[PDB]
């Protein structure tokens, strides 16, 4: 099933969280790593990611499953790119992690790297899975 | 391959007059720009990485090996660029170089040596190495740098030896 | 084999810095110029050779305001860097390049293509200059104000990742200040007008100019005594004297109207950059404002920034202006750090990745 895609994205050990989220009609997490963050994404969080206001989350930030993140790059609605790069925010010196969201025809693909994993690795990984899904008309 | 010469094992950065001879030795085997080869040897320091030379008094650079510390493995060292001068091979100097590495590393508390190879695997097994899994070496950094640093899913899509030895 | 150290190449509008990852200083610092006969060995002259022969050459800068505008000449600069300044083979080294903030998309693709197809680099990475300067200050979050020879940028950075939406650019830097000092030195009775005379004025600027804490008060001090006047000896032994021009020249960083520009000073654009950023990181930006670039070397610039930022920021806010001592070369030093980190191994674009994905790989992996 879709969990096979979480298995696939998680296989190389670079990421600590992954998910596939439908964003059309009523959004819902199609598949995600249990016990982590993306499994808890809300429709409202999906709406901010794919919404028309692409300016407020620069000053206000945004959340994924309740985890506050800072937007580094936003190309999520741009043809040929369809990706957003973020970094989590923490309190009391706890480590933060790089996140990339890519946007296909029907899904949002989300990846969170482990500590120290560079955002470029995460972005490339998420971009290739999205390209694979777009080619399948997904 | 019984070895008869008096030999010592000394870091390049303590015998800088021999650095040029050491570059000759290595580039003879693995040719690349001398600028780069001289710079690599110039990184040698007590903090690691450091380049050890097997020396003969009557002085000749008989051989060389690079020791580097290992990410997340304080007691490991990565051995690289192991070479005995081409004209002096087959006289036991390669064994004594690798054995000298063990003595040097163990005297400093290291317990495990790691290295890669393809064609010389039997040379290392002969000296007690066996297959291991990869490690990442720590490169030179200057002392002066800071150092603070639901639709159905569509279908999914579809060499060297690592040697180690306990010392 | 030893596995070899990466090269670090910082390409600026005026000066190029090249060296080896892990070193504490670049091996080569040379002008970023290509020279051709005004009216001989070559059709072109590059770097230190063009400098040597500048008397018979028209000089061109392939990098304007931090952006490559002449790719054929930039390729010459890189060829000169590898083979003449560093005397290395580029195909044997991973190469770390620096880029200006907001570097156009097609430029960084072309940068990638040239390194892999023309110089056959086994691996490469592109890092934003300001970010490297922050690394050299021992930080990963903060705002860098990078003023060089051709451009000034204010760049907020979170955990090592520049925030492009809040990056601000100011087409005002050291070469414009030199031009300005030439002009107001002429108004003092002198005549600096030629390209050669301009180089002399640059040296005057770098040796005698400073930033006043209170500009109007300093103008008054200069009018009421000679305590601020200095002397400078030209190559022909003739001696000129410089007064309030010492601080009027760098004052243009804070008052770009001195150059006829309708643009905010560096202090105010630093502030506007911070106010574009996430509410949750502004405190840290205010407390980690880092100066980089040769044009930040003026005595008094940190104090002046502290005072001006304080006037703009909330009265509660803690404001700290850090001027690292090697900030004239912090970009390069920051690249030496980064290219030496254990992590950096995973970051490279490999020659194989480039064959698979093409030049657009630079957009996915380098930010
Ligand atoms: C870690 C890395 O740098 C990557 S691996 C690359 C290793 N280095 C090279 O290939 C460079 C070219 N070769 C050399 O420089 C030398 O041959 C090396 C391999 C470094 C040292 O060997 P040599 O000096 O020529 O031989 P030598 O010490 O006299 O012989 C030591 C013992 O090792 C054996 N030996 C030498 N070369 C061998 C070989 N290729 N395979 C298996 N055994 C070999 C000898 O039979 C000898 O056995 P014993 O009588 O002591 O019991
Ligand atoms: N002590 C000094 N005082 C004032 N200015 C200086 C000093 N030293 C160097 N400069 C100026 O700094 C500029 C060069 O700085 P830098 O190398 O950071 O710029 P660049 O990287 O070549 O160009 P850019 O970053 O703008 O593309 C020159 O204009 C030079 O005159
Ligand atoms: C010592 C030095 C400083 C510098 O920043 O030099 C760079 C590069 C230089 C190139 C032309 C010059 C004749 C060659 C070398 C000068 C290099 O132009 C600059 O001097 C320009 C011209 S005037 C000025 O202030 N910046 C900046
Ligand atoms: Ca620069």
């Amino acid at each position: 099933g879709w969990n096979a895609y979480i298995d696939n994205l998680m296989a190389d050990g670079t990421c600590q969280d992954a998910a596939i989220v439908g964003y059309k009609d009523s959004p819902s997490v199609w598949a995600a790593v249990p016990g982590k963050t993306f499994v808890n994404i809300t429709p409202a969080e999906v709406g901010v990611l794919v919404g028309k206001d692409r300016s407020s989350f620069y000053v206000n930030g945004l959340t994924l499953g309740g985890q506050k993140c800072s937007v580094i790059r936003d190309s999520l609605l741009q043809d040929g790119e369809f990706s957003m790069d973020l970094r989590t925010k923490s309190t009391g010196g706890a480590p933060t992690f790089n996140v990339t969201v890519t946007k296909t025809d029907k899904t949002l693909v989300l990846l969170m790297g482990k500590e120290g994993v560079h955002g470029g690795l995460i972005n490339k990984k998420c971009y290739e899975m999205a390209s694979h899904l777009r080619r399948s008309q997904y | 391959h019984m070895s008869l010469a008096e030999l010592t094992l000394e870091p390049v950065h303590r015998r800088p007059e021999l650095l040029d001879a050491c570059a000759d030795l290595i580039n003879d085997q693995w040719p690349r720009s001398r600028t780069s080869r001289l710079h690599s040897l110039g990184q040698s320091s007590d903090a690691f990485p450091l380049c050890l030379m097997l020396l003969s008094p009557h002085p000749v650079v008989v051989g060389h090996a690079r020791l580097s510390r290992v990410l997340n493995q304080p007691q490991s060292l990565l051995v690289e660029t192991v070479v005995v001068a081409r004209a002096l091979r087959g006289r036991g100097f390669g064994r004594r170089l690798m054995e000298g590495l063990e003595v040097f590393a163990r005297a400093r508390g290291f317990r495990k040596l790691h290295l890669t190879t393809h064609d010389q695997v039997h040379f290392y097994t002969h000296l007690g190495y066996q297959l291991g899994e990869p490690v990442q070496g720590l490169v030179f950094t200057s002392r002066r740098l800071p150092a603070t640093l639901l639709p159905p899913p569509p279908p999914l899509p579809e060499p060297i030896f690592w040697m180690e030895k306990d010392i | 084999d030893d596995d070899i150290a990466a090269l670090v190449v910082d390409n600026g509008s005026g000066m190029c810095k090249a060296g080896f990852a892990g070193d504490d200083a670049p091996r080569a610092v040379f002008p970023s110029i290509v020279g051709r006969p005004r009216h001989g060995q070559k059709d072109s002259y590059v770097g230190d050779e063009a400098q040597s022969k500048r008397g018979i050459l028209t000089l061109k800068y392939p990098i304007e305001h931090g952006i490559v505008t002449n790719w054929d000449d930039m390729e010459k600069i890189w060829h000169h860097t590898f083979y003449n300044e560093l005397r290395v083979a580029p195909e044997e080294h991973p190469v770390l390049l620096t880029e200006a903030p907001l570097n156009p998309k097609a430029n960084r693709e072309k940068m990638t293509q040239i390194m892999f197809e023309t110089f056959n680099t086994p691996a490469m990475y592109v890092a934003i200059q300001a970010v490297l300067s922050l690394y050299a200050s021992g930080r990963t979050t903060g705002i860098v104000m990078d003023s060089g020879d051709g451009v000034t940028h204010t760049v907020p950075i979170y955990e090592g990742y520049a925030l492009p939406h809040a990056i601000l650019r100011l087409d005002l830097a050291g070469r414009d200040l030199t031009d300005y000092l030439m002009k107001i030195l002429t108004e003092r009775g002198y005549s600096f007008t030629t390209t050669a005379e301009r180089e002399i004025v640059r040296d005057i600027k770098e040796k005698l100019c400073y930033v006043a804490l209170d500009f109007e008060q300093e103008m008054a001090t200069a009018a009421s005594s000679s305590s601020l006047e200095k002397s400078y000896e030209l190559p022909d032994g003739q001696v000129i004297t410089i007064g309030n021009e010492r601080f009027r020249c760098p004052e243009a960083l804070f008052q770009p109207s001195f150059l006829g520009m309708e643009s905010c000073g560096i202090h105010e654009t630093t502030f506007n950059s911070i106010m574009k950023c996430d509410v949750d990181i502004r405190k840290d930006l205010y407390a980690n404002t880092v100066l980089s670039g040769g044009t930040t070397m003026y005595p008094g610039i940190a104090d002046r920034m502290q005072k001006e930022i304080t006037a703009l920021a909330p009265s509660t806010m803690k404001i700290k202006i850090i001027a690292p001592p090697e900030r004239k070369y912090s970009v390069w030093i920051g690249g030496s750090i980064l290219a030496s980190l254990s992590t950096f191994q995973q970051m490279w674009i490999s020659k194989q990745e480039y064959d698979e994905s093409g030049p657009s790989i630079v957009h996915r992996k380098c930010f």
